[PDB]
């Protein structure tokens, strides 16, 4: 009952300790040189030293570039950010493309921060409050509150301000609350579960009693990205007046975040890093079909890469010697301007072979939970080598459906032939398109 | 509580209120005697129409 | 290491490598060679530091990977802080909210700053224990104590009317100005720390200030002209200094700010520090932008403009003809050009050694020689990246130093541009053509 | 003291009967253009015509912008003068036509001058004057209020209409701190005082000194406003907590195409006010340089705009020959200006310079930059200007001075200018380097 | 009364200058010559004044500096006030917040006026007495006044809002006051004593006031609650069609019953040659509406390329619009007509001219354009004034002619000094040697 989509049969680069790529491991077959290069790149990323390195993978369609990048992402791990994008995704309408490119650039590097907090959590009783002896018309010196918890109870004294906060929460006496002494904020967890059946009905969920000591010391660790801090500072959510909330009511549209805000954020993050509170972790920004980028974004990439906290960018392209879009007389390899390809490194991806295609089809069948015959698999491999590798992988599923219809669990030669006759490929469609009157 | 206070105290503003009040001040105290007729803000126009 | 940089593309450069007589040393402060360009950049730095010249156009021209951006970064580092240096690229000008001229004007205004001084008087150390008991809250007196002073102040009707709002607990250090303004809450004394067990969200424990109660201080702020324009444009414009949606400030605000700055400078309360506006890849920019710059360079409030380009006789955007450096002759006339030359083998070797030293990579002699050979045949940046790739290769092999085998493995693992171009040419059918014709089928 | 390509230009260097001196006001040569611009300045100061257009044409670096700046200087800071590059009219927020009309209206100015009578000073005493009630009644009746005012060298008591009492009541006037009243309109404005400033221990109330001179005062106040300010103030709202104010504050009010009705209302009220002698109209100058960047639509709208009855005088600068007008591909026109608009304006020619004029220009620019150069290097600089360009020689001055100061010298010599030639290039040598190099240079 | 104005290009013309039977005099009301065009303009003016025919488009075509704009200005001046006349250029339609059709619709609707008459009562006189009683800490006040005329004299007692209405503008016993019962609006006509004669006649009177407003304004008001502000800020976007559909019917019922009366106007479009084909098609469809004013378009192009297409058409307009239009043509000017035009233009600017100077100006306006000499008149007068003699002679005219260049001379100078200026390919030569 697990869903699959052109992937999930790859789960790594299949490299041993020495960096040597095994022929068939981690879902990959062949492509030894590319796998080794990608492993070296992911090792450099784990080194956490460089900034702004650029890798571009070159090869024909259906050769493994996207699979290689996803394998790199899988090898890196969930903690390190990995931001994927398509070339056409940068052309936004709300804001200029350079701003979107910078936002996605900053979304790649991350920051792990930690903070230690104390907290107090069944309310037993509370007493509010001396003589004014001055300009105090109504004086509330202190408020005494007792909490029960589970591992023993305790009473304490607290400021009038937190008492007014409690009144804003408007909690009862037989309740469980959540008070964080760091910010002096009380949160009403709810009623007490043991205080049920006082009335036959009650809308509020009763909620059980908090476990453990009432006075809890704890520490918390959160992973964010610099873009999160930039967004938080650019569009603060705090505010009680009409203007702030009505600004919160309007749709949030991207603006041109200034450079000064980014500099101040960097300074604060550096100050916190120097104290050991938080540590940064660069990530990866992945771009598909970079030939969809125009000359302006390509030029701005030169300035962005030579920055100080730029992440590692991985680019994919399958074009040959083509005109860079945005200009009419610039023939360049892979549709990338000469300066940019001078700024990066190139990794070549080689086309597959018949045996590799057969093994890929077998692996896809196994990961799809299907049964095939050796003769049927051979016919499928020959078909793929005749039309395309992707055609056989796409055609595998309707063969399974047809087999299931006739109460047969194994893919056989006649099912494959029937699928071939039922579903066409690009070559046959092209060959039957021009040989007709109506299009 | 020492670490809490040492974290809470340094919350300085990037652009202080004093700086912006100094920048937005008006050096001219009083002028424009006959300007309640040339200006005529449209909030008054709504009532006049 | 005040900045958050991990390792930049050119972080080994800290200022221009020149001396008192402006003669550039062969190698110092991370710069190697380019003696003529370094001398010209030092002259430019002296001119901008002088501050008596406004609106000069200098253009750095040279083939790619010859140090133009490196030269500008060195100039910015040698100029030091406290002097604005606005670095932008051409493609950032085209915006969806502002016109090209508006963005250019905003950059020009950001490029030059002003130092404004302000004299103020305060009263601090309001550990009071107030004494207020006629009628209507009479007996308006309160004490003020500090380390070296202690005195009792009587109060007026308006003073107590201000005091009742924002109540002072008579044991909290508070500040107040004699400018007939507002009394400002500062903090609480340390004596009242143990009293409660959970402090609020606005209470802090500051020590008792020392010295004298009535203090007088001057404070100097460094503000750009653009910041002043943004602040005065709207009701709350300072927020637009972060969001960025200023929205084409009108000319009346700009001329009013110009008059205000002139008055401040005349009265001695402010002084103008000019800066430098650096533009990478100035070749890609509309004819409208050059047309606007041609006139914006002549203003009195104009910084020193540095431009970088690496194009030959190319077409200028927004037109049909071809011009040198991708710039119109009208703009090229009012500028002075500093040309950077190609690099020598020995200079390439020295640059490679410096970059490797920056990354704590120990190269063998033969490895460095092979890297220099590759950087001579191919581009320099290729070898500059190859050093780090080979360092990773060697680290995977459990060996600190990098050898010829590691460098050759890195060379055969990552492809140079020329080899990739040759492979593409030899296999045109497999790649997607300019007409979208491809041959996916292998047979 | 900062100089930027200008500030050595102080007027046209003209003379009575409108003859331009050869060297005056930082100007050398260009006698005919200076005389024509002086005639234009006289026409401006006449303040009778409307929408007169002149276009001054010539080659680059021939003083085209300097002439317009000189006429702006001669006109004086009182008259409005709006500079504009042709590429500024293309605005993202609003259409180019409305921006052109806004800049067109910004050049027209209005001077408001009026007198006010003021009794300002420190209150000595204030007292109502009981008197017999005009009608049948049983109670006190106040017929006057006596207020005494003392200022530096002056003192005077005044009897005033008692109905003004509320003005004191609303103003919280107190006694002896301050006062400042208008004469005819009534009402009072409370401007404490230094006499009691040190009397109190501390107080959050400001203090002002004793007003100088006689309590009675005649004051003449004059200010200037452009019509664009009146339009934008009439259109834009103001106030406090009203819903419209909140909407404006929450919306980032980008520019809007102001309707014609508001402009007509402003024109009518301004005409009514200048009919009363309290206001005066001052037509200004709208200077647009590099008009070749204007689109054909802007030219067509300018054709109609110049025929309005409240148009300012528009001067245009261009340095193009037979060129295709922007926005079209089959119209080729002189100076990149369509012939229909060319037929509506007056051309002013501008000639290039001679070597002696270039030498004088360089000498004057060196003097204004606080530099000393002898003839042995001035001749070389003049030859450089005649060979490369005038602007190149003008720019090369400062690097030469810096190089001289580096060598602990004071005078610019031939060696310094030669070294500056070696360090910084002109356009021609840069192009020669570009053509002879085949390394993407 | 006269609004703000200066000496404009067409300030010397006031009306078409016709006879009682539409016969144009050779020179009258500032218009000289062009009898056929003037008579056609008079016929169109009669068409507009009759107010029965709707949606007629008439095109004025001729070479530059011929008199089409002057003809339109004369038509507008002769039509007088109270009749809308919306003059726009061809490039004003393009906008970043309104579609071309929306802007064209607004321009069409801006030139039809609606007039509503209403009857207002007034009480006017000189204040004789006023007693006013304020209760401190009380919420109600007691007022009374005594007001007289030369014949009547009567007292009134006032309610609540009357007192505050009288107190915001200080009303004293020496004032003359007029009060509208319906609105309660204060109006101060002057202080009799303590320069206006005492009001006479009955203490109360009745009068009629007319509120006139454009149909576009009524359309804008009902679009949105805030749309009223758009009457001044000009920020209204794409009013929905149903609003116009309902407002047209409402105006129709108002006219049919008799509350209001409508007045059609004229929409003048200058430089109509530049306009997208979409605008031309929209005009083709919208000319047929019953609520459409007379459209007068001006053009000076020959067989030119229509914008938004790739084919050339006469006048730059498509044949579809030309089919449903009426064309008036203008012809060039005789030398005597040019001399008369120069004479009247010089008379407008209160400039005294000498006969030989006038003849030289006529000659130079014959060789060059007429606008050249018309412009030269004022600078010649300025030179003459600077020479301290208040009379323009031939010498001043020649000085102005040599000082200020002509298009032909500038073109010849550019053609012979090509290397000096920037050519079309961007190559210039600034170095002398
Ligand atoms: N070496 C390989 N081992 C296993 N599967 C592969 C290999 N190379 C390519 N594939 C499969 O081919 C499919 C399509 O290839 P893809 O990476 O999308 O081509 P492209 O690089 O043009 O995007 C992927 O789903 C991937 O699983
Ligand atoms: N004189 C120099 N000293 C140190 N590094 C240099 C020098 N010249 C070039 N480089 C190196 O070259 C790179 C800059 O290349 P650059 O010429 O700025 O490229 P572009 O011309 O495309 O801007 C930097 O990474 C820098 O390390
Ligand atoms: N007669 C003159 N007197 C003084 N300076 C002059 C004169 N003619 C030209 N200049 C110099 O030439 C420069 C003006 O160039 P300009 O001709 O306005 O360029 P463009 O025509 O492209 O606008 C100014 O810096 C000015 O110092
Ligand atoms: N019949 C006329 N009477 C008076 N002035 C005229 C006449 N014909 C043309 N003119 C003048 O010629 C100038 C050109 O105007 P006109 O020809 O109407 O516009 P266009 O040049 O667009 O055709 C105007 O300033 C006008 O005063
Ligand atoms: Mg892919
Ligand atoms: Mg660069
Ligand atoms: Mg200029
Ligand atoms: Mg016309």
């Amino acid at each position: 009952v697990t869903r699959t989509a052109a992937h999930t049969h790859i789960k790594g680069l299949g490299l041993d300790e020495s960096g040597v790529a095994k022929r068939v491991e981690g879902g990959f077959v062949g492509q030894i040189e590319a796998r080794e290069a990608c492993g070296v790149i992911v090792d450099l990323i784990k080194a956490k030293k460089m900034s702004g390195r650029a890798i571009l993978l070159a090869g024909g369609p259906s050769t493994g570039k996207t699979a290689l990048a996803l394998a790199i992402s899988q090898e890196l791990g969930p903690k390190v950010p990995f931001c994927p994008l398509v070339g056409s995704e940068l052309y936004s309408v709300e804001v200029k493309k350079t701003e979107t490119l910078m936002e996605n650039f900053r979304r790649a590097i991350g920051l792990r921060i930690k903070e230690t907090k104390e907290v107090y959590e069944e309310v037993t009783e509370l007493t509010p409050e001396e003589n004014p002896l001055g300009g105090y018309g109504k004086t509330i010196s202190h408020v005494i509150v007792g909490l029960k918890s589970a591992k023993g109870t305790k009473t304490l004294r607290l400021d009038p301000t937190i008492y007014e906060s409690i009144q804003r929460e408007k909690v009862s006496i037989g309740d469980v609350i959540y008070i964080e002494a760091n910010t002096g904020a009380v949160k009403r967890v709810g009623r007490s579960d043991a205080y049920a059946t006082e009335f036959d009905l009650e809308t509020e969920e009763y909620v059980p009693l908090p476990k453990g000591e009432v006075h809890k010391k704890k520490e918390i660790v959160q992973d964010v990205t610099l873009h999160d801090l930039d967004v938080a500072n650019a569009r603060p959510q705090g505010g009680q007046d009409v203007i702030s909330m009505m600004g919160q009511l309007l749709k949030p549209k991207k603006t041109e975040i200034t450079e000064k805000l980014r500099q101040e954020v960097n300074k604060v993050v550096a100050k916190y890093i120097d104290q050991g509170v938080a540590e940064l972790i660069p990530g990866v920004l992945f771009i598909d079909e970079v030939n969809m980028l125009d000359i302006e974004i390509f030029t701005y990439l030169n300035k962005a890469l030579e920055s100080n906290i730029a992440p590692v960018v991985v680019l994919a392209s399958n074009r040959g010697m083509t005109t860079v879009r945005g200009t009419e007389d610039v023939i360049s390899p892979h549709g990338v301007p000469p300066d940019l390809i001078d700024r990066l490194l190139i990794v070549r991806t080689l086309p597959y072979d018949k045996d590799e295609i057969r093994t890929i089809i077998e692996r896809r069948a196994t990961v799809e939970r299907l049964q095939v015959e050796s003769s049927a698999l051979d016919l499928l491999a020959t078909m793929g080598t005749e039309t395309s590798l992707r055609y056989a992988l796409q055609l595998l599923a309707p063969c399974g459906i047809l087999a299931q219809t006739s109460n047969r669990k194994e893919i056989v030669v006649n099912d494959v032939n029937e699928a071939k006759l039922l579903f066409l490929d690009a070559k046959r469609s092209t060959k039957i398109l021009e040989t007709s009157a109506n299009y | 509580v020492n670490k809490l206070r040492c974290d809470r105290r340094p919350i300085f503003g990037k652009n202080l209120i004093d700086l912006l009040t100094k920048d937005r001040r008006v050096k001219y105290d009083k002028s424009s005697i006959i300007d309640n007729e040339l200006i005529k803000p449209l909030q008054t126009r709504v009532l006049d129409n | 290491l005040k900045s958050l940089s991990l390792i930049a593309a050119h972080s080994h450069i800290t200022g221009l490598g020149l001396d008192e007589n402006l003669q550039p040393r062969p190698t110092s402060e991370g710069m190697v060679g380019q003696l003529q360009a370094r001398r010209a950049a030092g002259v430019i730095l002296k001119m901008v530091q002088n501050g008596t010249i406004a609106g000069r156009a200098v253009l750095v021209a040279g083939p790619p990977s010859t140090g133009k951006t490196a030269l500008a970064m060195g100039v910015s580092q040698s100029l030091g802080k406290d002097v604005p240096f606005t670095a932008i690229a051409g493609s950032e000008i085209f915006s969806l909210e502002l016109s090209k001229t508006e963005a250019l004007t905003q950059a020009f205004r950001k490029s030059i700053g002003i130092k404004i001084k302000e004299e103020t008087e305060l009263i601090e150390g309001e550990v009071v224990e107030i004494q207020i008991d006629t009628g209507g809250h009479k007996q308006g007196k309160l004490t003020i104590k500090t380390t070296d002073m202690e005195t009792i102040y009587e109060l007026g009707n308006k003073m107590i009317d201000g005091l009742t709002k924002e109540k002072v607990l008579a044991g909290d250090v508070i500040s107040i100005d004699k400018a007939s303004g507002k009394i400002t809450k500062l903090g609480r004394s340390f004596a009242r720390s143990r009293d409660y067990d959970a402090m609020g969200a606005d209470t802090r424990f500051v020590q008792c200030p020392e010295g004298e109660l009535q203090k007088r201080k001057t404070v100097v702020h460094t503000v750009s002209l653009h910041e002043i324009d943004v602040i005065n444009s709207r009701t709350q414009g300072f927020l637009a200094l972060f969001t960025g949606d200023t929205g084409e400030i009108r000319s009346e605000v700009r001329d009013q700010i110009n008059t205000k700055v002139a008055e401040w400078k005349e009265e001695g309360k402010a002084e103008i520090v000019p800066g430098v506006l650096f533009i990478d890849e100035v070749h890609m920019l509309d004819i409208e932008c050059f047309s606007f710059i041609n006139r914006a360079l002549e203003d009195e409030f104009a910084p020193i403009v540095m431009m970088a380009t690496n194009r030959g006789v190319s077409k200028t955007r927004g037109t049909n003809y071809k011009s040198p450096h991708g710039l119109p002759l009208d703009l090229l006339d009012r500028s002075i050009i500093i040309t950077t030359k190609s690099y020598n083998e020995q200079e390439i070797k020295t640059i490679l050694s410096i970059r490797a030293q920056e990354e704590e990579v120990e190269l063998s002699s033969d490895a460095l020689d092979l890297l220099t050979k590759t950087g001579v045949e191919t581009s320099l940046r290729y070898s500059s990246n190859l050093i780090s790739v080979a360092q990773q290769i060697a680290m995977k092999r459990k060996n600190n130093t990098v050898e010829v085998e590691d460098v050759k493995r890195a060379y055969l693992l990552f492809l140079d541009s020329a080899r990739s171009v040759k492979y593409v040419q030899e296999n045109e059918s497999q790649y997607i053509d300019d007409q979208g014709n491809v041959q996916i089928s292998i047979a």
